[PDB]
RNA sequence: CCUCCUAAAGAGUAACGGAGGAGCACGAAGGUUGGCUAAUCCUGGUCGGACAUCAGGAGGUUAGUGCAAUGGCAUAAGCCA
RNA sequence: AGGGCUACACACGUGCUACAAUGGCGCAUACAAAGAGAAGCGACCUCGCGAGAGCAAGCGGACCUCAUAAAGUGCGUCGUAGUCCGGAUUGGAGUCUGCAACUCGACUCCAUGAAGUCGGAAUCGCUAGUAAUCGUGGAUCAGAAUGCCACGGUGAAUACGU
């Protein structure tokens, strides 16, 4: 089923299944299923449809693909279009983390340009 | 018909004091929404402009008309013929039928939609505005469609100006944003 | 970033910034205590944060205050 | 061999005069009947940006014409079936 | 005082961690050595999802604390997928240290989830409790170990020959 969005999370157990969702995780399905009244072991897939119909109405509660990364990127924007060292890392595509540029950030920056 | 008699009551009327018109013949009818979705691309596919074809031929009860060229100096490429539209207008029943089915349904079926806007329109006094993506609404199934969509659509109406142009729309359920 | 609970800044420029809040805004601020919080007394204010050969402008903007004035002066200059 | 100027408002006229083209192409790019009409700019539109498709407005043979140039073409010779 | 030594298109050396099913994950559970410690190690209890906080006993040590070994084993699950693999990256929010965490601290929660499917030419260590692998402690030090030094668990293959 769409569920949040699209995503048929199918053929696997509740938890992992569930976490296919864009915005939950790991800790959030192994969550939202109890609380929503659902096992783990259980295949979304042959789940009954009512079953389903709640998970749903409970994950609407958690931010998700849609407005997630809307407003994860608005927060990026904020602190870049403000002058900060953050902001400043972005547009240059380096380490805002502070990392070492010297040597390793082929993952934050490119690969090769030799 | 279900929206175009609301016209007549609702309508009409309300405009006829608002913009105080003086003859019923006057007040700015709804003249057909128009729907085109310049798909182009096609030389990579071509496949997928039959597919944005269908896909229209879904949100509307009629016959998508594919488009072609027609400068051919087109640096994309183009040349004179060559597919790369299907604007498919609105008729009628259907039209109002349609400006039933989105405003209502596509509209509502949104993304992020927080607001329409209140500048789409013309100089005359026409509005149109991109979905941006096709809602999957009412169409040839959900889940099974291909990459994305998207459209244009435009409304069209005797309004002599773009204020006038307000007042319809704003009478029916048009969402906008204010 | 964390520190706990506690906006921390230097006497220096609260001193400064606090006469200025109520003597309206003026002339920049000389200060290096740029390892300072920003606060919404400073918004709109003129800030000259010495970053290492010399002050630099700055603006307390909103969004601009749960921030240290050092991370708004690049301290190394590259190309 | 074709087109314009030279060529003195009929025809026609010379130069080792000034400028370009032809040696083909189409079973439709012929016939007829029926229908259509541009270029370009402005504005407003998903991806569409200098420049595709769409909506309007201005515009009016400045488009188009299988290939040169001249003359012609809306009753269109231009375009579609 | 503040910044710099943490700069960056890049290149090289030494390493850490992965690419998975001789495995990941859930639950239950068995065996160790060697050390450190009165501006110290800090229990029990309480609160907090957690880092940690409040209160506060004990030990200057075969008495107390750091301290709960990890592999392993039993059951269960995943069924080979860039995956319940792998965790970089980044975002939001916090803890503690210390005047002071912007540049530049360690860690936690939730989310995010890249490279990577065992690596060319070439090259390195190791002959036995060795290699391989698994954990543990210490010096430095307020607070920044995958480094260094040290400890024990499990535990190979192969050597004609010059
Ligand atoms: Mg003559
Ligand atoms: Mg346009
Ligand atoms: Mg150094
Ligand atoms: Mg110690
Ligand atoms: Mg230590």
């Amino acid at each position: 089923a769409r569920i949040a969005g699209i995503n048929i999370p199918d053929h696997k157990h509740a938890v992992i299944a569930l976490t296919s969702i864009y915005g939950v995780g790991k800790t959030r399905s192994k969550a939202i299923l109890a609380a929503a009244g659902i096992a783990e072991d259980v295949k979304i897939s042959e789940l009954s449809e009512g079953q389903i119909d709640t998970l749903r109405d409970e994950v609407a509660k958690f931010v998700v693909e849609g407005d997630l990364r809307r407003e994860i990127s608005m927060s990026i924007k904020r602190l870049m279009d403000l002058g900060c060292y953050r902001g400043l890392r972005h547009r240059r595509g380096l380490p805002v983390r502070g990392q070492r540029t010297k040597t390793n950030a082929r993952t934050r920056k490119g690969p090769r340009k030799p | 018909a279900k929206l175009h008699d609301y016209y007549k009551d609702e309508v009409v009327k309300k405009l006829m004091t608002e913009f105080n018109y003086n003859s019923v013949m006057q007040v700015p009818r709804v003249e057909k929404i128009t729907l085109n979705m310049g798909v182009g691309e096609a030389i990579a596919d071509k496949k997928l402009l039959d597919n944005a074809a269908a896909d229209l031929a879904a949100i509307s009860g009629q016959k998508p008309l594919i488009t072609k060229a027609r400068k051919s100096v087109a640096g994309f490429k183009i040349r004179q013929g060559y597919p790369i539209g299907c604007k498919v207008t609105l008729r009628g029943e259907r039209m109002w039928e349609f400006f039933e089915r989105l405003i209502t349904i596509a509209v509502p079926r949104i993304r992020d939609f927080r607001g329409l806007s209140a500048k789409s329109f013309d100089g005359r006094g026409n509005y149109s505005m991109g979905v941006r993506e096709q809602i999957i609404f009412p169409e040839i199934d959900y889940d099974k469609v291909d990459r994305v969509r998207g459209l244009d659509i435009t409304i069209t109406t005797t309004a002599k100006s773009d204020e006038e142009g307000r007042a319809l729309l704003a009478a029916f359920d048009f969402p906008f944003r204010k | 970033r964390s520190l706990k609970k506690g906006p921390f800044i230097d006497l220096h420029l609260l001193k400064k910034v606090e006469k200025a809040v109520e003597s309206g805004d003026k002339k920049p601020l000389r200060t290096w205590s740029r390892r300072s919080t920003i606060f919404p007394n400073m918004i709109g204010l003129t800030i000259a944060v010495h970053n290492g050969r010399q002050h630099v402008p700055v603006f307390v903007t909103d969004e601009m205050v749960g921030h240290k004035l050092g991370e708004f002066a690049p301290t190394r200059t590259y190309r």
